RNA sequence: AGAACCUUACCUGGUCUUGACAUCCACGGAAGUUUUCAGAGAUGAGAAUGUGCCUUCGGGAACCGUGAGACAGGUGCUGCAU
RNA sequence: GGCCGGGAACUCAAAGGAGACUGCCAGUGAUAAACUGGAGGAAGGUGGGGAUGACGUCAAGUCAUCAUGGCCCUUACGACCAGGGCUACACACGUGCUACAAUGGCGCAUACAAAGAGAAGCGACCUCGCGAGAGCAAGCGGACCUCAUAAAGUGCGUCGUAGUCCGGAUUGGAGUCUGCAACUCGACUCCAUGAAGUCGGAAUCGCUAGUAAUCGUGGAUCAGAAUGCCACGGUGAAUACGU
RNA sequence: AUGUUUCUUCUUUUUUUUUUUGGUGAGAGG
């Protein structure tokens, strides 16, 4: 009942959007829903590839797809082999020609999404979260992050009630608009319901 | 003769004069009184609504 | 909503583009200052010959992401709960907090 | 005379994006009728932030759509030749007005 | 952020069930489009006309029907399982 | 007629900076922080407003946005259609609107906005129409066109403390458009009608300034359907001894 | 002045990359 989205309110001064184009009022919904299925199917196609963010830049009558991953080879396949299979079907989904492009991140222990789905892979294979979420914290503290808070929630540990636990290490100034924060969410479906994970990673200034 | 240029709204046309030559587009608006057709060209993706004369463009 | 409900919409989409807006001249011209005898009776009644669920007034308004009935927004074309999570994810090109 | 109407979201990009077509038109026509301000629409929205009751909690969202004009004066037959298919700034929807 | 029908999840009643909607397999039928209609409508009985691409022409893709099912579906209960 | 040449300072417009930081002065204060006045200044003690909501609290609300562990139905609680109901009515409460009139109502003349919306959409103008609207159709996929000729305000005439040129619920009749469809169950309009009510008991709420109050406009929703909600600007107060 | 009963626990082991300047004509030497 508090704490509005970190990636929500920085979008005019710090972090850019994840879909940068302009379309008028007649085709604004048509552009938006097509973006929703190219984010759905691609994350479905590249679940294990450890993809963090996807940038969708449409210069009209075209779409530039960007994939930010920690596993470059699995994304591109074998020299672009899987990408041409996507090229036939990404253009089939959005109904427009697709110029697929690939980016990368060097440090997955500093990218919020990559930290979050790691605990998702941990907690769905029945491991103890107390040293699994401690693992992700001590990872980022020595990888260059100035501070990181990791939160897990749900009925973790097979308990009846929903025991919630959060843990931080270092600066995490959520209120400061000058403070860049990498934040993302992931959820884990065990047989004990859904366990959601939320992690904040603070880096610095403008 | 080759003088095809008549284009109503939503009709595709052809440009063969000026930098827009060798390009096709549709006439969203027409102006018979001003003798000018409002057609945009798909230049670098974004439609480039430009006014071309009937002889400046050909009917598609 | 319901997978049953989302199927009825696309079925009523198929009626609104096949019959209506194409066979809409049944009321456009022939139910006006034209022959106002009982040939104009054939204008209003042949409009009933087309199905009831074919009118664009019948296609209510539903979200495209999840299909929620209420709280729709025409610009984004999807429901109010879905426009906000995509706002904070950074999906709609330009929505920041309006703090004027 | 030959108007060029610009449309974008990123106002910090459009001043350079118009500058990218200023330099493309400066070396060709040498007379361009300025980067006119052209006021921006502020499409205001409001959304019930809750998935349920308590219609007191709302969030307000807006989209400043910025416009510009370039307005190439003279139609010398080399100016537009350097413009068509030779533009940039993916995400900035451009249009001519003539 | 707006129930005349729709919405609609409710009631009376008329109908239908591998189905309102999805993936998979079998055989036929292109798909489509127009018209007479049983009835309140649904659905069903039909009647014309069309029968496009790939040619691996002993068959795929696009798509409708029929059959078997593994299932699909649920605004059904539990917000103190989440 | 800024209508036309023409002008680039101006309003306005859209970008980037300047600017207010107890920076300067005086008293006060432990040479402290800081407070109370003064100067210069558009703005002065966080200038005004807004977003922003610390661990946790109610094991608060949502399984009906959606996601999901169980649990359960699967010729069914699933599905399809027509009509009805969600609007039903002894009664009580919540929240608003219109008023109870004379700083007021009706008629005539006339002044002054902002913001936002617009393509199977907004609709000039002229024309038939008492009216709702209809016909033909400019322009505009938009600082240009249109919705859109703002309201109190003022000047004047006028009624004369009355249930009445106040108020207008309800009711009968004749119609306007939306839409397959207005009966249950739309809004609006014309003619007719004329209620309660004459400033409200116990009790309770909002507000410290361009605020309260009052007036008119726009918008999302939307085929159609606001007095609501969200935004805008016009007019413009009283009081704050004090804990 | 009054406000029913009974009524809620913790592990400490878990974690691979990385990519397979030609032709033609003439002359000459062996």
């Amino acid at each position: 009942g508090q704490k509005v989205h970190p990636n929500g309110i920085r979008l005019g001064i710090v972090k850019p959007w994840n879909s940068t184009w302009f379309a008028n009022t007649k085709e604004f919904a048509d552009n938006l829903d097509s973006d929703f299925k190219v984010r759905q199917y691609l994350t479905k196609e590249l679940a294990k590839a450890s993809v963090s963010r996807i940038v969708i830049e449409r210069p009209a009558k075209s779409i530039r797809v960007t994939i930010h991953t920690a596993r470059p080879g699995i994304v591109i396949g074998k020299k672009g082999e899987d990408v041409e299979k996507l090229r036939k079907v990404v253009a089939d989904i959005a109904g427009v020609p697709a110029q697929i492009n690939i980016a990368e991140v060097r440090k997955p222990e500093l990218d919020a999404k990559l930290v979050a789905d790691s605990i998702t892979s941990q907690l769905e294979r029945r491991v103890m979260f107390r040293r699994a979420m401690k693992r992700a914290v001590q990872n980022a503290m020595r990888l260059g992050a100035k501070g990181i808070k990791v939160e897990v929630s749900g009925r973790l540990g097979g308990a009846e009630i929903a025991r919630t636990e959060w843990y931080r290490e270092g600066r995490v100034p959520l209120h400061t608009l000058r403070a860049d924060i990498d934040y993302n969410t992931s959820e884990a479906h065990t047989t004990y319901g859904v366990i959601g994970v939320k992690v904040w990673i603070f880096k610095g200034e403008i | 003769p080759r003088p095809k240029t008549l284009f109503e709204p939503g009709e595709m046309v052809r440009v063969n004069d000026g930098p827009f030559a060798d390009f096709n587009g549709v006439v969203e608006e027409v102006d018979y009184e001003k003798s000018r057709l409002k057609v945009s060209v798909s230049i670098f993706g974004r439609a480039t609504p430009v006014e071309l004369d009937f002889s400046q463009v050909e009917k598609a | 909503a319901k997978q049953s409900m989302k199927a009825r919409e696309v079925k009523r989409v198929a009626l609104a583009d096949k019959y209506f807006a194409k066979r809409a001249e049944l009321k456009a011209i022939i139910s006006d200052v034209n022959a106002s005898d009982e040939d104009r009776w054939n204008a209003v009644l042949k409009l009933q010959t087309l199905p009831r669920d074919s009118s664009p007034s019948r296609q209510r308004n539903r979200c495209r992401q999840t299909g929620r009935p209420h709280g729709f927004l025409r610009k984004f074309g999807l429901s109010r709960i879905k426009v906000r999570e995509a706002a904070m994810r950074g999906e709609i090109p330009g929505l920041k907090k309006a703090s004027w | 005379r030959i108007r060029i109407r610009l449309k974008a979201f990123d106002h910090r990009l459009i001043d350079q994006a118009t500058a990218e077509i200023v330099e493309t038109a400066k070396r060709t026509g040498a007379q361009v009728r300025g980067p006119i301000p052209l006021p921006t629409r502020k499409e205001r929205f409001t959304v019930l932030i809750s998935p349920h009751v308590n219609k007191d909690a709302r969030d307000q969202y807006e989209i400043r759509t910025h416009l510009r004009l370039v307005d190439i004066v003279e139609p010398t037959e080399k100016t537009v030749d350097a413009l068509m298919r030779l533009d940039l700034a993916a995400g900035v929807d451009v249009q001519i007005s003539l």
